[PDB]
């Protein structure tokens, strides 16, 4: 038995792994065709801890 | 769960007999013997030895379903001739075979040492 | 299943006088369809039977690691050594008769699976029962004798 | 119940192709000039080499059910060598006075050109052939 | 691996040596050079996708590393290793799959979604999945009678312990057309 | 349920074992498979309701199917396999065998079949005792390729009076087919007769495949060493005749297409060399392949198989693709990093140079499995739309 | 899911089989399934002596 | 051990970020994935 | 002699090499079938479990039981229980054995065949005896025990075939084989380059003259010679299991006739 | 000798030291 | 689990072959391939039978009770 | 062919 895993009321319970989008980061991206916009600077700002 | 009881492969049921005898409608002189808690083992060898026999006209043998042992045999022969006679000479050809091919064994058994 | 995603389920259980031999006196354990190999393209498992048929043979854990040397042409070198069709082939007698088989049949050991699906388990029949309190409907489910 | 068709032909060609026991066999009839041949033998029966001499003869006889011929001796016209049994199956007017008629020995085809036997060969099922050397 | 150009001899072979391999070969047979060990050392680096962008890797570290101044028909078609600029070195491709397609044996040579779909049978599996498994109280268990280890196994099986809990038997499998059934 | 097909009306057989057991032939109509398949059963309560599906909705009256005006019911596998090997020029029946054969179709007459040889040794052709199953009134006639009425290939098909003149039996004859031996026997004799038919062709055919047998090894996918030599040379001289293009458009010489890019113009050229090459390649290693070869033999018979999957594991995978365009850069100018920059070569885009016996490297192992994946998805969300698309 | 569709009584379902010894129309029901599944046989002269046999 | 090796990328859609990606590489399997709704969106780790 | 005629090659306490000549194959084949199949063995069929301490599972054991394999040398004087008068089982019908084991010793304690007691009175014949072939002498082993790790069972050996469960198979792998050059044409060999070089050539290839190309094809040739290789479990000797084979065999042909001569009663 | 060049089996002498240290489960623990 | 009483396929009782394939190899230093074969495992069907069997017992029987 | 094992044997005979 390798463990990484709880016990919780009796059964065995596995805490799966989530994925997301980095924080921090400055990405450009071409908008659609018929916006207004033709593109954005978007960044996902947060605080790391 | 659903499935059948292992001896029932050789053991006879209620009110079934070894051999049933019909006669072939489709042909003159022809029978068809429907051999129940049977296989290959047997049906192969009688068709064989059938075959052996100068007045045997046909002689075939098919197992219908493979969940049932059983067989039908398919015997017809030259006029004047009932084929249970057939597979009644058939059958003791088998035996004398096999009484000669048991003594030859047991007398090449007997002439080893090791 | 054999682990190259060639699942089935059983059709027919047979015994070893009913089983097709190899003139060495065996039997396999398992008959698989020639059918379902060239719509999938499972190379890899005919390779391992090969492998694992040369294993057994000279008591080794055969090597089926992904990017290596190994040929399929290096392995049927060896099986030949053990004195079998180098390809795999054994010629065959078919059980009913003792007759031979005109076709050699690919013979050898393959990893086999049992997977945790059984028969007696799925089986369901139902012929009134159990019917819900709100729509008045059969229930649903084996276990709840479900419609 | 006698013979329709008999003729002595040279084997100019023989051809396996694919086919390990039947070999499609090509020859001339050596006393009419008109007359050609076509036919599919089973040469690991009865073996044909090129250049060969064969009679070829083509009965009416000698519903009915096949006995095995467990009967010691019996009447056949059994002084050949390999004989067949098939079906007519096509009557082609090549040209004035030419014909050829379509053989199946159960797949094994034949092709036998003429001219002259009209009141001879027939749309028959009942068609044995016979040959010797 | 990290590559450098290091040694004046020849060209830019890899930091790690046949020394770290007997060290670590040492420790080995004796169940102090571990893993850390290759790390601190600096033969060894830790490097995801960002900065992957700015490296270059060899496959093999021999079969790319030399130059060229016969070939076997049966085996594969590779490319080469004509780079003289190589940053880092892959430990083995295989270590590109995750569990359960290391189970697949030689998975190279099988069309790619068949491998996908074995990946998720090796769930639907039977065997012994713990030693403890007369002592645990779970709501439903299956245990094989007689498990076998596999006759073809992968490099990678010997760590995720698969010849010690198997998940099968070694079936004599005949590929043949018979009854139909 | 997306057919009038998907349910039909059957006779109950009782018998012991847990499974639902039904006949192969019915395999196609319902889209089953024994890979954990599972089905329904519904039993009608009133005489009313069996005289529905007795007389409206049974087996025997779905055989041709209004969807397509063909039958949606034909020969299938062990069937298809077998009878092309029992209907040859080459596949005679020594008299045990014939007999246990006749003996094996229910609706036989008794009467055994004059052997198409008689003098060397009483022999019989497949051809004629498969004709037992064939019943009278039935006449077919096809032509294929070069098939003259002294078929030379045993090409096409001609069955007279239900008796087999000329011509192997494979998917074309005794298939799912719109001028099927299948197609005729029921619009001919009644779905009644066809549904016999099925079952009496398959009791021969089985038998005798039972006897004959048939297998498949990997030295079905091993293809003879010049022609091996053949096919690296072919992917070789593509794989130069596609650097002669990259290095002509890296000089600006090469002219664009009408309305296509320098770049939209040099992929189409090489996408096709590549892909001309695997095509090629492939067609090399299907004709080295013999007549015995067990792969051909199921792709003849139209049983399972297809010439790609030949070419894909004897000779060549070939160029993998993402969205219509070979692997691209995901990574900053490269597929994978033990590339360099820039690199637009077949290896690089994600050409597999190998077959799948020969083994695929790690660079064309992912990139399968790029494309393989893009299948999947691909599969996963075309069930849900035409999901959609039946109901409304 | 109500109307349109519904559960069911006199339905049954299992794993399926190949089999070629079947006849093409016919299916081969399991002895267990066939022992639940039942038929409302009306008593009439032609039948009462084999339904009260079936019965017995 | 496959279980404890699980990934879940949450969207909701049928898109991009189900295909096996180039970055993919040594860090997530190329082979393991279920069909259906979760095809590309749980991954595995290498 | 008369007829069908054996050439023994190789004999031993476990293996039987012949050589069957003047038969049909049809015959040699029945035989073969018989041998495994319908040849009656004694093995153990009813295990009642006093006490099981053992990691191992009460019907795991209970399985292995019935695999183990019992004399039955002198079978034909013990009745099959179904035919046996009593209230299920006794003397004349059934062997009782009886297994105690205890993990008296701090190592592993192990369980084999030869701790097996026969309790049943045995009429002097030479039946149920657990079969040991190991220079050892402990026969098969059942299972292994700790400390505290007790077995407590007894076992009900019958009379039984193959049809019935394979543990009562008083043969291993018969080995069968006719015609090494293929003169018959019963195969058409598998190649790549050539037939011949391709496919091993069979031991019994010295025991029959080769073809010589300028031959034709003998289509009036039979299958007769075959060259076979019974094994025995232990159950019933070598010898017997060849003689058995033939006997009962015989009385199946046998049972037809005298079947058939009751049908000629009505 | 002692400080010779790699093979490419000596890749898994590497990979035993890591699984030797890391386990199978590596992440989940370290988290 | 424990040392399977006979090969599936044929039926050979393997059972009793365990403790001295065991010896073979450690005691007598034989290889896996000679020691099966001294031990008289003829055809591979029996071959893999012992080959490839682990012994699981042995590990279930080091948990106390 | 297959997998190397005879290393408890090759690296206590080397070393
Ligand atoms: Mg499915
Ligand atoms: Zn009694
Ligand atoms: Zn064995």
């Amino acid at each position: 038995d390798m463990g990484g895993y709880f016990i919780i009321n009796g059964s065995e319970k596995v805490l799966i792994a989530q994925e997301r989008s980095a924080g921090n980061i400055v990405q450009v991206f071409k908008k659609a065709a018929p916006s207004p916009i033709s593109h954005v600077a978007e960044i996902r700002s947060a605080l790391e801890k | 769960m659903n499935a059948p009881d292992r001896f029932e492969l050789f053991l006879l049921g209620e009110g079934e007999s070894k051999l049933k005898i019909d006669p072939d409608t489709k042909a003159p002189n022809a029978v068809v013997i429907t051999f129940e808690k049977e296989d290959h083992t047997l049906g192969n060898l009688i068709r064989a030895e059938l075959l052996n026999d100068r007045k045997v006209l046909f002689a075939a043998y098919k197992v219908e379903h493979p969940f049932f042992a059983r067989f039908k045999l398919r015997i017809q022969t030259t006029e004047g001739y009932d084929p249970k006679d057939a597979l009644k000479n058939a059958c003791n050809s088998i035996i004398n075979k096999l009484g000669a091919l048991k003594t030859n064994f047991e007398t090449e058994w007997n002439l080893q040492t090791l | 299943a054999s682990r190259h995603g060639q699942k089935g389920t059983i059709g027919i259980t047979y015994r070893r006088e009913d089983m097709p031999f190899t003139a060495e006196g065996i039997v396999p354990d398992l008959i698989i369809n020639p059918h379902a190999i060239p719509s999938r393209m499972t190379v890899a498992h005919l390779i391992e039977c090969l492998l694992s048929k040369v294993a057994a043979l000279s008591g080794n854990e055969g090597d089926a690691s992904p990017f290596t040397d190994i040929t399929v042409e290096g392995i049927s070198k060896l099986l030949r050594e053990h004195g079998y069709q180098s390809r795999g082939f054994e010629v065959m007698y078919n059980g009913h008769t003792g007759k031979k088989l005109m076709a050699q049949i690919f013979f050898g050991p393959t990893y086999y699976q049992r997977l945790r699906h059984m028969v007696d388990d799925k089986i369901h029949a139902r012929a009134r029962g159990p019917m819900q309190v709100l729509t008045r409907q059969p229930v649903e489910g084996r276990s709840r004798d479900g419609g | 119940s006698n013979t329709l068709f008999d003729d002595i032909f040279q084997v100019s060609e023989v051809d396996p192709g694919r086919y390990n026991k039947v070999c499609r066999i090509e020859a001339a009839s050596t006393t009419q000039d008109q007359c050609k041949l076509t036919l599919d033998i089973n040469v690991e029966l009865f073996p044909v080499a090129a250049q060969d001499s064969l009679t070829v003869t083509i009965a009416s006889s000698l519903t009915r059910s096949w006995r095995p011929p467990q009967a010691g001796d019996r009447s056949l016209a059994d002084d050949y060598d390999y004989v067949m049994y098939g079906t007519a199956y096509k009557f082609e007017e090549v040209s004035k006075d030419l014909i050829a008629v379509y053989y199946s020995f159960g797949g094994l085809l034949m092709r036998l050109e003429g001219n002259y036997r009209n009141l001879n060969n027939l749309k028959q099922e009942n068609a044995y052939l016979l040959i010797r050397r | 691996f990290i590559v450098e150009d290091d040694e004046s001899l020849g060209h830019k072979e890899l930091k790690v040596r046949k020394g770290h391999i007997a060290k670590l070969m040492a420790t080995e047979y004796q169940d102090e050079y571990t893993w850390s060990s290759l790390l601190n050392e600096g033969l060894v680096e830790y490097i995801d996708a960002e900065e992957e962008e700015s490296i270059l890797i060899a496959m093999q570290p021999e079969d790319l590393e030399p130059a060229e101044a016969d070939v076997d028909p049966a085996k594969r078609i590779r490319v080469s290793h004509h780079a003289t600029t190589f940053t880092h070195c892959e430990i083995h491709p295989s270590m590109i799959l995750g569990v359960a397609a290391s189970i697949i044996p030689f998975p190279d040579h099988n069309q790619s979604p068949r491998n996908t779909y074995q990946s998720a049978m090796g769930k639907q599996a039977m065997g012994v999945f713990l030693t403890n498994y007369n002592v645990r109280m779970d709501t439903m268990a299956n245990i094989l009678y007689y498990p076998q280890k596999p006759l073809g196994t992968t490099r990678a099986m010997e760590y995720l312990k698969f010849r010690e809990l198997p998940a099968g038997q070694n079936a004599i499998v005949a590929i043949a057309c018979y009854s139909g059934y | 349920s997306l057919h009038k097909m998907s349910m039909m009306a059957h006779r109950v057989k009782v018998i012991p074992y847990s499974t639902f057991r039904l006949n192969l032939s019915v395999t196609s109509p319902y889209n089953a498979d024994f890979d954990g398949d599972e089905m329904n059963l519904h039993v009608p309560q009133s005489e009313e309701t069996r005289a529905e599906l007795s007389q409206l909705c049974a087996v025997p009256l779905q055989i041709v199917s209004p969807q397509s005006n063909k039958p949606c019911m034909g020969i299938v596998q062990d069937t298809l396999c077998g009878i092309r090997k029992l209907t040859l020029r080459d596949t005679f029946i020594e008299l045990d065998q014939v007999l246990n054969m006749l003996y094996w179709v229910p609706d036989w007459d008794g009467v055994i079949p004059t052997p198409a040889i008689i003098k060397p040794k009483p022999l019989w052709s497949g051809k004629q005792i498969l004709s037992v199953a064939i019943p009278n009134g039935i006449h077919l006639q096809r032509f294929d390729e070069g098939t003259t009425l002294l078929s030379p290939k045993d090409n096409g098909m001609l069955i007279i009076d239900g008796q087999i003149i000329f011509g192997v039996v494979e998917k074309k004859t005794v298939g799912s087919s719109n001028g099927g031996l299948i197609h005729v026997v029921t619009r001919e004799k009644g779905p009644q007769v066809c549904a016999k038919l099925f079952g009496n062709i398959q009791k021969v055919v089985n038998f005798w495949l039972l006897h004959n047998g048939f297998s498949t090894g990997i030295g079905d996918t091993i293809a003879d060493g010049p022609t091996m030599r053949e096919i690296t040379e072919t992917i070789a001289e593509a794989k130069k005749k596609v650097l002669d293009v990259t290095k002509e458009a890296q000089a600006n010489l090469l002219t664009a297409k009408h309305g296509m890019t320098l770049r939209e113009s040099f992929e189409d050229n090489v996408v096709r060399f590549l892909n001309e090459a695997r095509d090629k390649a492939g067609r090399l290693a299907e004709v080295n392949l013999k007549d015995l070869n067990n792969v051909k033999q199921m792709v003849m018979a139209g049983s399972k198989g297809s010439f790609i999957n030949i070419a894909q594991m004897s000779a060549c995978v070939g160029q993998q693709s993402v969205e219509g365009k070979r692997i691209a850069f995901g990574f900053v100018d490269r597929t994978l990093p033990h590339f360099s920059k820039d690199d637009y070569s077949p290896e690089s885009k994600g050409f597999v140079e190998n077959s799948y016996l020969r083994g695929l490297t790690p660079q064309e192992f992912f990139f399968h499995a790029m494309g393989g994946r893009e299948g999947l998805i691909d599969t996963a969300v075309k069930t849900a739309e035409t999901g959609y698309i039946q109901r409304r | 899911g109500n109307l349109m569709g519904k559960r069911v009584d006199f339905s049954a379902r299992t794993v399926i089989s190949g089999d070629p010894n079947l006849e093409l129309d016919q299916v081969g029901v399991p002895k267990s399934i066939a022992k639940t599944l039942t038929y409302p046989e009306v008593v009439t002269p032609y039948n009462i002596d084999r339904l009260t046999q079936l019965v017995r | 051990l496959s279980h404890l090796r699980r990934t879940n990328t949450p969207i909701g859609k049928l898109a991009k970020p189900r295909q096996l990606h180039n970055t993919h590489w040594g860090l997530v399997c190329p082979a393991e994935t279920p069909e259906g709704q979760a095809c590309g969106l749980v991954k595995n780790l290498s | 002699e008369e007829g069908p005629q054996v050439k023994i090659r190789e004999a031993s306490k476990d293996n039987v090499d012949f050589i069957l000549s003047n038969v049909d194959l049809a015959m040699a084949n029945s035989l073969r079938r018989v041998m495994i199949a319908e040849i009656p063995t004694l093995a153990i069929d009813s295990v009642e479990v006093e006490t099981n301490t053992t990691v191992l599972a009460d019907e795991f054991i209970a399985h292995r039981l019935g695999l183990i394999p019992l004399q039955s040398m002198d079978i034909e004087q013990l009745e099959y229980s179904r035919d046996c008068f009593c209230e299920d089982h006794c003397d004349k019908c059934s062997v009782v054995l009886t297994l105690q084991a205890f993990g008296e010793s701090e190592s592993t304690t192990n369980v084999y065949s030869k701790d097996l007691v026969i309790v049943s009175n045995l009429m002097g014949r030479n039946i149920g005896h657990p079969i040991i072939q190991d220079k050892e002498g402990n026969g098969v082993l059942i299972c292994k025990l700790r400390k505290g790790q007790e077995l407590k069972l007894t076992c009900v050996a019958k009379k039984g075939i193959a049809k019935e469960h394979a543990k009562w198979g008083p043969a291993a792998a018969i080995e069968f084989e006719y015609d090494p050059w293929n003169k018959l044409k019963h195969t058409d060999y598998w190649y790549e380059q050539d037939s011949a070089k391709e496919w091993p050539q069979s031991k019994n290839c010295e025991y029959e003259d080769p073809p010589n190309e300028g031959d034709p094809f003998d289509y009036k040739a039979q299958a007769d010679t075959f060259y076979m290789n019974v094994e025995s479990v232990g159950s019933i000797p070598v010898d017997q299991v060849v003689v058995r084979g033939i006997d009962t065999l015989q009385k199946k042909v046998a049972s037809i006739l005298l079947a058939l001569t009751q049908m000629d009663q009505d | 000798d002692e400080s010779a060049p790699i093979t490419a089996e000596d890749s898994w002498a590497v990979i035993s030291a890591f699984f030797r240290e890391k386990g199978l489960v590596s992440q989940q623990l370290d988290s | 689990m424990i040392v399977p009483v006979r090969c599936f396929s044929c039926g050979k009782v393997v059972g009793d072959k365990w403790e001295s394939y065991l010896n073979l190899l450690q005691e007598d230093e034989l290889d896996e391939g000679t020691a099966l074969s001294r031990l008289g495992l003829k055809r591979y069907c029996c071959r893999r039978m012992i080959l490839t069997h682990v012994d699981l017992i042995e590990k279930f029987l080091r948990y106390n009770p | 062919f297959i997998k190397r094992d005879r290393m408890r044997r090759n690296f206590l005979r080397m070393r």
